[PDB]
RNA sequence: UAAGUGAUCUAGAAAG
């Protein structure tokens, strides 16, 4: 309700914070927030406001909200729908792009979890610009998104899977490791 | 500083730029009174003693 | 003429809007991109520093100008604050004027009348960051993010303009309800008012809730930014809503409970459609109009609540930006479901683009009504639509759109399943 | 729609080219205006002529 | 010209704000510099020497009442804000005096000039603005004393130096320092 | 109104007129400690980037300590103080080239 | 190492 109740994502946040809910249930309220996200058509800019909002107040909020994405990437991920998912990753995109810290966990896994993967990826370019955000995610320890070290020809998948979504990088750290 | 409006009222003139009709405040003095509830008679109990 | 010419691109296979065969071509005039809307034309002009200068020494010329008086009578948007609006420098003002003058001189005065206090000119340059402009209703603030000093969290309400090339979120465009559609919203609010002595409280609240549906169908991104509407918001609903109380000879505030406003008619109610329950901005109006501004420090928003939060109209409908790129996305998508369907030799079912079905502009759903072939005819639509307002008494609030070309771009009954809810339930009610 | 087309109309303007640059003072100026009364001050006789053109 | 700059002593400043013979052994009382230094000194409102080497020598730089003059133009109106200099020294290192010798020239010539090389030199001494503080008084009763510690807190700068004990009273004297 | 921000009356607006200050402000005040992220990037970016005057300084101290000296012990006359002030001078001179 | 305090308009009777 009072997500709804409420004009732009900022106004939403306050009337959270107001209700002043403890930090046990901190994770629940982001979950809803990511559900209702969900539910709308199309990400809006809205619930990312509000994320950055709650994110700024405090540091537990930050916490639940990392839980939340943990949640979300391992285990939640896959049961979404094709638009939901893209809309979630988008979300995921716009908080990390600036409010996040790039701390990502990721053959096996890839069905739904790649395409949210691909669609975060596109959200952090539009927002960065490409070599820019490169740079960012070379900065932060980042194993998962892009593997350093060759280990038999697996970064080769991950190189393909850059490739699908139009992107760079990948070939240098393929001729890196012959 | 923020410029509070509770610092508005107390100098008007100040703070507030083109005031009108604005009467003009008073700024006082700390009232030590202390008033015995226990039924005792002239008694240094709330403050401290003098040094020498 | 060349000019025109380049803009159109040859005969045989034209350009689209804005673009060109070429970047050469484009580069070489002047101006750049041009669009007459309904006879309000918006020209942007692209000088080097050289080009400006010349064209300032002429004006001078023309009108000399020793006391300083070019920032003074110069059209800029009081809508936007101090710091956002249209800086006056003495070569940006100077140059708006001068190319206004220009553009004075291309036509005849007896043709048309281009007058000053009609016209703006903004101007962007390394003094002045923000292009602004006022579109079909809107106030659009278009500031690119390398001047940005900080480049915050995209707020609700601004666009961030792409990049086509590289598809990066190059530029901003923040909105704001220009106020003369704020004007005319709450002119139409006062008409639904008055002359409703009678009406049954339902018919008066159908008329608000689409007058209120126009409003934010029509500026869906651009409202949350403006003060001003949000306010004439409220206080037209609550005018609304005393009507239904002046009927009942009251207005007493604890006799209506928001259960009979806002209660469907399907459990009695009069079935109103919220935009008042806000927690309006406020802020400090020392500094609002000067300057620059943030959002801190929420107004009341509209009534005494029993806790009871009413959800907004504006949470059910899809902001433009995001509507635009799903549009994008989608129309994209069924392109390629028609290539596909054409290298397999079918025709494209409408039970495959379901999931797509109600998105897009036009909404994908425009392709597979029954009824399609004879609205393929009627062309130049919207501009007939638009001139309805000449024709007829009483027009189309929703001119803008149009159900049988476009699909219905938005849709409210998630809202209305909520706001029973919001309510307690229907046992409460 | 007359979004669409205010969107349209700022992707164009951010989407020219060199357009936001600022180092050698190149100047955008984006003028607008009514064409004021221009139904009100039509002469028949040379619209007439006009629309025999077309 | 080419003017110097260098701070003065804390507690020479303090004195300062609280015959040259004379005034020279004052300066060796107060810091122990150099006698030289203090021999050519001439100070206002804050210090000016004349320490070059060829100074002794030439007449140029005697008689520097006018030359003085513009120094407190520019002590008035420094380099940073327009707003006066305080806590610095001023010793010149040489003088650009041309041969053709005109007084309208050479005096309002110097009015400008002197100003500006203070300013210079101002810069090249890596320049601070000096707000100033009000020493305060407050005098809460006991139990308000975290209270007003907090605003303190809460203000930039602030400093409760001592809470002086009000005997026979309520009340905790407590001296401050708050930035004006 | 409270602090510039209130609303002017509450008379006309329609509405109660309360003010609840945003938990954003809040927000929007602090990420110079917490934009401090982006300023610390930025600063990374960017974060690797006279003698004959003393000579003169030192000799005019040499100087008006032989004039102190001279005050001290028997230099009523001028002559005799100028001469050997004159004569260190030279002295110095010689010592500095 | 420091979030989350407070600002709360109204208010019906006649005749037409
Ligand atoms: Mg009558």
């Amino acid at each position: 309700l009072v997500l709804k109740s409420s004009l732009s994502g900022d106004e939403a946040a306050h009337k959270l914070l107001k209700l002043k809910i403890a930090n046990n249930l901190k994770k629940s309220v982001v979950d809803i927030i990511i559900k209702s996200s969900l539910q709308e058509s199309t990400f809006s800019k809205f619930y990312s406001i509000l994320s950055e909002r709650m994110i700024t107040f405090h540091r537990s909020w930050q916490t639940a909200y990392n839980e939340t994405f943990e949640q979300n990437y391992t285990q939640d991920i896959e049961d979404y729908e094709t638009d939901q998912l893209r809309i979630l990753g988008k979300f995921w995109g716009h908080l990390i792009s600036y409010e996040f810290l790039p701390m990502d966990c990721l053959e096996e896994s890839c069905p739904q979890g790649r395409i949210f993967i691909k669609f975060l990826f596109q959200e952090l370019v539009n927002e960065l610009g490409l070599d820019e955000l490169q740079l960012r995610l070379n900065s932060s320890k980042l194993d998962g998104m892009f593997p350093l070290e060759g280990d038999a020809e697996h970064i080769r998948y991950s190189i393909n899977f850059f490739t699908a979504i139009g992107l760079g990088l990948l070939t240098e750290d393929m001729r890196s490791r012959l | 500083v923020p410029i509070r409006s509770e610092y508005k009222v107390a100098f008007p003139h100040l703070y507030n730029s083109r005031p009108r009709s604005v009467r003009i405040p008073w700024y006082n003095n700390p009232v030590s009174c202390i008033i015995q509830n226990d039924e005792e008679y002239d008694t240094p109990a709330l403050f401290f003693d003098p040094s020498l | 003429q060349e000019r025109a010419t380049d803009l159109a691109g040859p005969a045989n296979n034209p350009n689209e809007f804005m673009q060109f065969k070429s970047k050469e071509v484009e580069k070489a005039h002047p101006i750049r991109l041009y669009t007459r809307y309904l006879d309000r034309i918006y020209m942007l002009f692209h000088f080097e520093e050289d080009e400006g200068e010349e064209l300032t020494d002429e004006y001078l010329a023309e009108n000399p100008d020793p006391n300083f008086e070019n920032s003074i009578g110069y059209n800029n948007r009081k809508c936007w604050p101090k710091d956002s609006r249209m800086r006056l420098i003495r070569q940006d003002v100077n140059l708006g004027r001068a190319v206004f003058w220009e553009i004075q001189s291309r036509v005849p005065t007896s043709l048309t009348s281009i007058k000053w206090e009609n016209a703006f000119v903004s101007v962007y340059s390394k003094n002045n960051p923000n292009l602004l402009f006022s579109m079909c209703g809107f106030e659009v603030r278009i500031l690119p993010r390398q001047r940005m000093e900080e480049v915050v969290s995209n707020d609700e309400g601004v666009w961030d303009l792409v990049d086509e090339r590289t598809k990066q979120r190059t530029a901003k465009a923040y909105l704001k309800v220009s106020e003369e559609e704020i004007k005319k919203f709450d002119s139409r609010i006062r008409g639904i008012l008055m002359a409703s002595g009678s009406t049954t409280f339902t018919k008066v609240a159908a008329k608000w809730n689409t007058s209120l549906i126009s409003l934010f169908t029509y500026f869906r991104e651009a409202i949350v930014a403006t003060e001003p509407l949000l306010d004439i918001l409220v206080k037209g609903e609550t005018r609304i809503q005393n009507r239904v109380k002046l009927g009942l000879n009251s207005k007493m505030p604890t006799r209506f409970p928001p259960a009979v406003f806002y209660t469907p008619k399907e459990l009695g109610g009069l079935g109103m459609i919220s935009a008042s329950h806000i927690l309006i901005p406020a802020s400090d109006l020392s500094w609002s109009k000067q300057t620059d501004t943030g959002i801190t420090h929420f107004r009341a928003g509209m009534t005494h609540e029993d806790e009871k939060l009413i959800p907004t109209i504006f949470r059910y409908i899809t902001t433009w930006e995001n509507e635009f790129l799903d549009s994008q996305r989608v129309w994209a998508e069924y392109a390629t479901k028609r290539q596909e369907a054409i290298q397999q030799n079918r025709r494209l079912a409408f039970e495959e683009l379901e999931g797509s079905w109600d998105r897009g502009i036009p909404r994908i759903s425009t392709l597979f009504q029954r009824d399609r072939h004879t609205l393929a005819y009627d062309r130049g639509h919207r501009i007939r639509r638009e001139f309805k307002q000449y024709s007829l008494e009483r027009n189309s609030p929703f001119w803008w759109t149009n159900s049988h070309h476009d699909g219905k771009l938005w849709n409210l009954n998630a809202y209305r399943t909520d706001v029973i809810q919001a309510l307690g339930g229907i046992e409460t009610i | 729609i007359p979004p669409l087309l205010v969107y349209k109309w700022t992707q164009g303007i951010n989407n020219l080219s060199e357009i936001w640059d600022v180092s050698r003072g190149q100047s955008a100026v984006l003028l607008e205006t009514t064409l004021g009364e221009m139904a009100e001050k039509i002469d028949f006789t040379l619209l007439n002529r006009l629309l025999r053109l077309i | 010209i080419s003017v110097a700059a260098e701070p003065m002593d804390s507690k020479m400043i303090q004195d300062l704000s609280r015959p040259r013979k004379l005034s020279k052994i004052l300066r060796t009382e107060y810091g122990w510099d150099s006698l030289a230094s203090r021999n050519v000194w001439s100070f206002y409102n804050l210090i000016n020497d004349t320490l070059p080497d060829e100074i002794s020598p030439e007449l140029l730089s005697k008689y520097k009442e006018q030359i003085i003059q513009g120094f407190y133009w520019a002590v008035k109106e420094g380099p940073l804000a327009e707003e006066p200099i305080y806590g610095v020294q001023y010793k010149l290192l040489s003088i650009s005096v041309p041969s053709d010798v005109n007084i309208d020239v050479m005096k309002s010539q110097i009015i400008p000039l002197m100003k500006k090389a203070c300013y210079v030199g101002l810069l090249t001494a890596i320049p601070i603005l000096l707000e100033p503080i009000y020493e305060v008084d407050i005098t809460v009763h006991a139990p308000l004393l975290p209270i007003v510690e907090e605003l303190m807190k809460k203000r930039r700068g602030s400093r409760i130096y001592k809470t002086i004990k009000v005997a026979g009273t309520p009340l905790l004297e407590v001296r401050g320092q708050v930035p004006v | 109104s409270y602090n510039g921000i209130g609303l002017k009356s509450a008379k006309g607006s329609s509405t109660s007129g309360h003010v609840q200050r945003s938990l954003a402000s809040n927000n929007r005040r602090r990420p110079q400690g917490s934009q401090q992220q982006r300023q610390q990037r930025q600063n990374a970016i960017k974060k690797a980037s006279i003698e004959t005057h003393m000579e003169k300084r030192e000799i005019e101290v040499q100087v008006s300590e032989l004039r102190d000296r001279l005050e001290e012990e028997e230099t009523l006359s001028e002559e005799q103080i100028d001469k050997k002030c004159e004569a260190l001078r030279a002295k110095l001179t010689n010592e500095w080239q």
